[PDB]
């Protein structure tokens, strides 16, 4: 019954992202909680049908049945009950942890880039989007030019011609080699736009390889620290 | 023989931010460069259609430009074309790319934004150029008022024009007894919550009196004139200007009669100002109330008021002048919720951009679930179909719950994941939308990744949308239709079904009536075990049967209104008949405290109804001095509104438009987030709200927005070509960079954000100076340009930190500000200083200097002895008496002995990083206290925690000593005596109020904090404060626990 296996936080801890039926189990207040995530907590002859003489007769039970016709929505089971060497072990601890820990800040270093790269990206596009405007605004110029400038021709042609429409001319030549300028300078963004929505993509990905790892490494060393507090709670942060 | 001559050949030296331990990035004064050239070659494009290119100073005007453009235009063709200059405009494309003209041409070149440098030449076109000025609103909020126009949402665009409605409230509250309540608005009361006073304070004033000075000017205004009243610490401001006023004239050619005539008609045209700051004793509250004299009080200073005529002060103050912007239904009786009978099916269709290693992964599929904070029904997944490559389920997954019982606020929380199961993307959307339509169509869900701290399935904490970001997971999907828009029921109609439930309720038979979930007892000892359920904390989880105890009793549960939080988490949310019963409770519930109220705007209640009556209980308690104090949270909380337009938001809103010193920290908490995608449309529509709304404070924003941007950028610079220079180098580029007429401009005579009741004037660049760290803080000075400076600081100075998150420590200072007026306000004085903090952006922010203050590690370099050994023991305690000597060294040892009890503490129940020399301040007066807290709740516990329950703050020997003065076996003492009962009646006092400080920490998980990640973060703090525990067995906790890392001392009571 002691052996049986059965404070709120560390409760918890070990139910955390465990699946759809997991369970374990002030005196002045009750006795015995158990603590079912579908976390759902439960109080505990051992509410109104008592007749169960036992903290472990009262669980086996409901590891066959659900809890519905107990509490009417509770329409789930009590189905998971979830090296000799004590150094060796507590070595191993260490390892694995280490490996945790060096495991999350290539984790944490990505998450990082991921967010720049976002930003840096979306920075791209507003950008994109101004030199689009910016070279409207040229085009717009290189047009406004050629009302004034072919309707100045025709009101004298004659006085300094050539002396005039070369110096109108050599802007218009202007005008429009900087638009050349701007359009390979826009380019020249969108290609290392995709550049970057490439290296994002690449960091996505091996994210998502790191984190499967990362969880079982960690609930690997869990059990590894369970393992050990079968007390010796001081011991630990050496090797952690 | 080291390393058994393992080589690792992947290891290479050359090609880690480790070395030189940094978050950017962004552009500055031009496109993809941080500060304009100093000379720099400008294409102005003409009417005319000529581009002259115009060498122009970085730092030219707009109007200095155009004089030289059209002088330059002369000498190029088609000039008989051109109008005189005053006819034309500036634009061009910013680096938000929108075309701003450029109305205001006293701006400078490098201050437009420019991205490439440009400048079209234009009539000035929208002949209401007054109403163009929403590039002010645009400059305050970051984003350009046109990107909000250009938003196909109804929402957003119903939240635009429906918020107007309190915008106009608040401007009529203003100009109501004009101009008293318009500087009653600007300069609002800084006034301490209780006129009460404690009684340590009431000690300091022989019988509750106060010497005063109040100071006046009269010719020309140069001379001033002390006038030292003695005064009840509780008489009122109209009182003390009266006193003043019958000193200043009385006289030998004054009659008794004479003299009470004159007071009456000088008195009534003056008001107290504060010398040295811009505060004013504007209402009826006792001068003890106001914080400024409370301080003077404690801090053993005579207050230094003025007396300043009334219509000096109006006016100083402008016209509020709001203006409506240019900004100025329901189908059918369409189909009630409650008539659709089906269970609910959600068709899930394809994702798109799935980013995976098909080596490392097998399978992927959707996990799905409904919420309500917590779940309505059995979580389910769809099978593990077309994974990796494609990912193609065209399933419709199948929910156990009927459609009827689906509340208000029901969300679906979707997760892709591998198997070993592990999220890939996650995105929540509200099965209902802001119309209270029930979502029938196909959406287009972008995804949101996985966290730091949630290794969980599938995150239902996190926000409801989509995600802005377009190149990420795209998972689509398919809801059902039914023939018709079916809207969600009328309170008409739940109040009905609700009186029917009851009534239904009340003619079951008794054989039935055991089924765990019904009351008809109509018992003394449940009544006991109900209030005992009440005076838990948010995080003692409730029990099945707690829960059906609780919702059979409701109706009791009036009684204690206090129960409401753990009454609403034990209904059924996937019972109807149960939650219309539960809204007509919440509809005439008792209002509550204000610090049991805000639980209810958490994640955890996310119905309308609940946060409504939360809304309400604000109305009533919440005083704007407790409103600022809590503000930070209620910000936060805004993004757990499922709505833009909702009750919190238009409660805020006023609110700020009603006191402009909430209004202030209102609009920098929300300026704050604004790079963040999450919050970006929220904060930007609320924030364009209180820009247009808020007077002529838009003007002072302006100023300071203009210059945090001057100083991100200055920094930027510093940090990026400026690394690998001595600080000769850089200080030389600071100085250099500073002194230049734009940054002189845009960094003097503005207000301090920190606190704006301070002004800044000139900067002093000879006190200007980087710090040591490779953050490359800038230390700024400013001289203090108040009439009365010298009276209050001469110098003004605050650190500017372009590089760390500060929001944590923006917390845990406030958290300590909270525990101080806890324990000081229940009568025991320890003395903790929470200086200030802004976050005013991504990881940018200010410091509040604490002038004579220094880390304990200067204490012992300075008093150091020279061919270095060892430093003393005492050396803080020997430079601690070269301060004070007298009966001064006693009081300042009561001082440490007091701030060191209350700073054990606090840092002891907030777990904080761990405390050492260089990050434990004294004060020349004595007082201890703590700088750069890094993270809170034992954050560095992720690395293998598992109750540690750490002693941050350790008092090593020094402290002892000093707390001990100077004796030998400092550990045996009274004075050692003393300081345990402080330690122990401060801890116990916190865990009295243990629900606010759980609360608070509740309401922060909306900030993207990695140390509050989730509910169980918080629930550090309850360990901490053995809240599990009765109060005697968590005293003899926290002796055990101080005991054992100083090792002995602590075992009696
Ligand atoms: O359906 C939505 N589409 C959006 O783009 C959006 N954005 C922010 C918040 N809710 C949203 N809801
Ligand atoms: C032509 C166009 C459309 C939409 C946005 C902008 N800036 N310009
Ligand atoms: C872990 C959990 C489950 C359900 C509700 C809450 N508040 N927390």
């Amino acid at each position: 019954l002691q052996d049986a296996e059965w404070s709120r936080e560390e409760v918890n801890e070990k139910l955390r992202d465990t699946a759809d039926g997991t369970f374990l189990v002030t005196k002045m207040h009750g006795d015995y909680t158990l603590t079912l995530r579908k976390n759902k907590l439960i109080k505990i002859k051992y509410s109104d049908p008592l007749t169960f003489s036992s903290v472990v007769e009262l669980i086996n039970h409901y590891r066959n049945e659900s809890l519905a016709q107990y509490n009417p929505k509770l329409d789930v089971k009590l189905l998971y009950p979830v090296e000799d060497n004590i150094e060796a072990v507590g070595k191993k601890l260490h390892e694995y942890n280490t490996q945790f820990q060096e495991k999350s800040r290539e984790y944490d270093r990505l998450y990082e880039e991921y967010t720049r790269t976002s930003q840096e990206i979306q920075m791209k596009r507003t950008a994109i989007e101004a030199f689009n405007e910016t070279i409207k605004i040229f085009e717009e110029q290189c047009q406004t030019q050629e009302r004034y400038s072919k309707e100045y021709i025709e009101k004298f042609k004659r006085e300094g011609n050539e002396k005039e429409i070369q110096r109108i001319m050599h802007n218009y030549d202007k005008l429009k080699s900087r638009i050349s300028e701007i359009i390979d300078s826009r380019r020249r963004l969108e290609e290392d736009l995709k550049k970057q929505a490439a290296e994002y993509r690449e960091i996505d990905k091996r994210m998502n390889s790191i984190k499967p790892d990362l969880i079982q490494l960690r609930k690997t060393r869990d059990q590894y620290l369970m393992w050990l507090t079968q007390v010796r709670q001081k011991k630990l942060n050496e090797w952690l | 023989s080291y390393y058994h001559h393992h080589h690792h050949h992947d290891y290479d030296i050359p090609t880690f931010q480790g070395a030189m331990g940094p978050p950017r990035p962004s552009s500055g004064e031009l496109w993809g460069i941080h500060l304009m050239p100093p000379r720099i070659l400008v294409e102005c494009l003409l009417p005319n259609g000529m581009i002259v290119t115009l060498e122009c100073l970085r730092e030219a005007t707009l109007i200095t430009i155009k004089h030289e453009l059209f002088k330059e235009a002369r000498k190029y063709p088609l000039h008989q074309l051109l109008q005189d200059e005053s006819s034309y405009i500036f634009v061009s494309v910013t680096q938000e790319a929108e075309r701003e003209e450029f109305f205001d041409e006293t701006r400078r070149l490098c201050d437009l934004r420019l991205f490439q440098p440009f400048l079209k030449v234009i009539e000035p076109v929208g002949n209401r150029e007054e109403k163009i000025l929403n590039r002010e609103i645009g400059f305050a909020i970051g984003m350009p008022v046109c990107e909000f126009d250009m938003v196909k949402d109804p929402e957003v665009q119903d939240f635009r024009r429906n918020i107007l409605n309190v915008c106009k409230e608040a401007v009529d509250l203003r100009d109501l007894n004009s101009p008293h309540s318009r500087a009653m608005y600007v300069y609002p009361p800084n006034v301490e919550s209780s006129p009460e006073l404690p009684k340590h304070i009431y000690n300091k004033l022989d019988k509750g009196q106060i010497i005063v000075v109040i100071w006046v000017i009269v010719s020309p205004n140069n001379d001033k004139q002390k006038y030292t009243l003695k005064i009840n610490h509780d008489c009122v401001p109209e009182q003390v200007i009266a006193e003043a006023i019958r000193k200043k004239t009385r006289s030998m050619l004054l009659s008794s009669e004479q003299l009470k005539l004159c007071v009456l008609e000088y008195q009534g045209k003056y008001i107290l100002k504060v010398c040295g700051c811009d505060e004013y004793f504007l209402e009826k509250y006792p001068l003890s109330q106001y914080k400024y004299i409370r301080s003077c009080i404690m801090l053993g200073r005579m207050p230094n008021l003025m007396l300043m005529a009334k219509e000096s002060l109006y006016s100083q103050l402008p016209m509020d002048c709001f203006t409506m912007p240019s900004y100025s239904n329901g189908e059918t009786s369409t189909k009630s919720l409650w008539v659709i009978n089906s269970a609910l099916r959600i068709k899930i269709l394809c994702a798109t951009y799935v980013n995976v290693n098909i080596r490392d992964i097998d399978k992927i599929y959707v996990r799905t679930g409904i919420y309500h904070g917590g779940e309505p029904l059995c979580d389910n997944v769809n099978t593990q179909r077309v994974p990796c490559s494609n990912p193609r389920w065209n399933e419709w997954l199948n929910y156990d719950i009927y459609i009827p019982d689906l509340p208000r606020a029901a969300r679906l929380c979707l997760s892709i994941c591998s198997v070993e199961h592990c999220p890939l993307a996650w995105g929540n959307i509200n099965l209902f939308d802001y119309t209270d339509t029930l979502v029938s169509g196909k959406m287009a869900l972008n995804l949101w990744p996985v966290p730091h701290g949630l290794e969980d399935l599938l995150n239902p904490i996190g926000v409801t949308g989509s995600n802005p970001n377009k190149e990420t997971p795209c998972l689509e999907l398919e809801f059902d239709w039914f023939s018709s828009v079916v809207k969600f029921p009328d309170m008409s109609v739940i109040e009905e079904h609700a009186n029917w439930s009851v009534s239904r309720e009340a003619g079951f038979s008794y054989s039935h009536a055991g089924l765990s979930n019904r009351l008809a007892r109509d018992r003394e000892n449940d009544k006991e075990q109900l209030k005992a359920i009440s005076t838990r904390d948010p995080l003692s989880e409730i029990t099945e049967q707690e829960k059906d105890f609780l919702w059979s009793h409701r109706h009791y549960c009036v009684t204690i209104p206090e129960i409401l939080p753990k009454l609403l988490l034990s209904v059924k949310w996937n019972s109807r008949d149960e939650v219309a019963q539960m809204y007509c409770l919440v509809k005439d519930w008792p209002p509550i405290k204000p610090e049991q109220a805000m639980e209810l705007l958490d994640c955890n209640y996310p119905d309308p109804m609940v946060r409504g009556f939360a809304v309400r209980c604000l109305e009533k308690y919440l005083t704007d001095d407790k409103l600022s104090q809590y503000l930070i949270q209620l910000v936060q909380v805004l993004k757990y509104e499922q709505y833009l337009d909702n009750l919190l938001v238009r409660f805020l809103l006023k609110k700020a438009l009603t006191n402009q010193r909430i209004g202030h920290f209102f609009f920098w908490h929300l300026k704050s987030e604004m790079h963040n995608k999450t919050v970006s449309q929220r904060f930007g529509l609320l924030l364009e709200s209180y820009c247009r709304a808020c007077g002529m404070y838009l003007k002072h924003l302006n100023r300071q927005v203009e210059a945090m941007e001057k100083l991100i950028n200055l920094t930027d610079i510093l940090k990026q070509e400026k690394k690998d220079e001595t600080q000769k180098v850089q200080m030389k580029f600071l100085v250099e960079q500073m002194r230049r007429p734009d940054f002189m401009d845009a960094l003097q005579g503005f207000l301090s954000p920190l606190n704006p009741a301070h002004q800044l004037g000139n900067l002093r660049l000879e006190e200007c100076r980087i710090m040591s760290s490779a953050k490359r803080p800038l230390w700024l000075n400013w001289e203090n340009p108040d009439i009365m400076s010298e009276l209050l600081f001469q110098n003004n100075e605050i650190i500017f930190k372009n590089g760390d998150d500060l929001r944590q420590d923006m917390l845990t200072l406030q958290i300590i500000r909270i525990m101080e007026n806890i324990w000081q306000n229940q009568g025991l004085d320890l003395r903790m200083l929470p200086y200030g903090c802004l976050s005013i952006g991504d990881c940018v922010g200010l410091i509040e200097v604490v002038r004579n203050s220094h880390t304990i590690m200067q204490i012992q370099c300075k008093g150091g002895l020279k061919g270095a050994l060892q430093f003393n023991s005492h050396t803080l305690h020997q430079w601690l008496k070269d301060k004070n000597k007298g009966e001064i060294y006693d009081a300042a040892i009561d001082l440490f002995t007091r701030s060191c009890a209350g700073y054990c503490v606090a840092t002891f129940i907030l777990g904080i990083g761990d405390r050492h020399n260089s990050n434990i301040m004294v004060k020349d007066d004595g007082q201890l206290f703590h700088i750069d807290f890094g993270h809170f709740l034992d954050h560095k516990k992720k690395k293998f925690g598992y109750k540690r329950e750490r002693v941050p703050f350790v008092l090593t020997q020094d402290f002892l000593i000093v707390i001990s003065k100077g004796a030998q076996e400092c550990t045996k003492t009274r004075e050692f005596e003393r300081f345990q009962e402080m330690c122990y009646k401060a801890y116990l006092a916190i865990r009295q109020h243990a629900n606010l400080f759980i609360n608070l920490f509740s309401m922060m998980l909306g900030s993207g904090m990695p140390e509050l990640q989730s509910f169980d973060d918080i629930a550090y703090i309850r360990k901490t404060l053995a809240l599990d525990k009765t109060e005697q067995e968590a005293l003899e906790y926290f002796m055990k626990q101080m005991n054992d890392a100083h090792h002995g001392g602590w075992t009696t009571k």
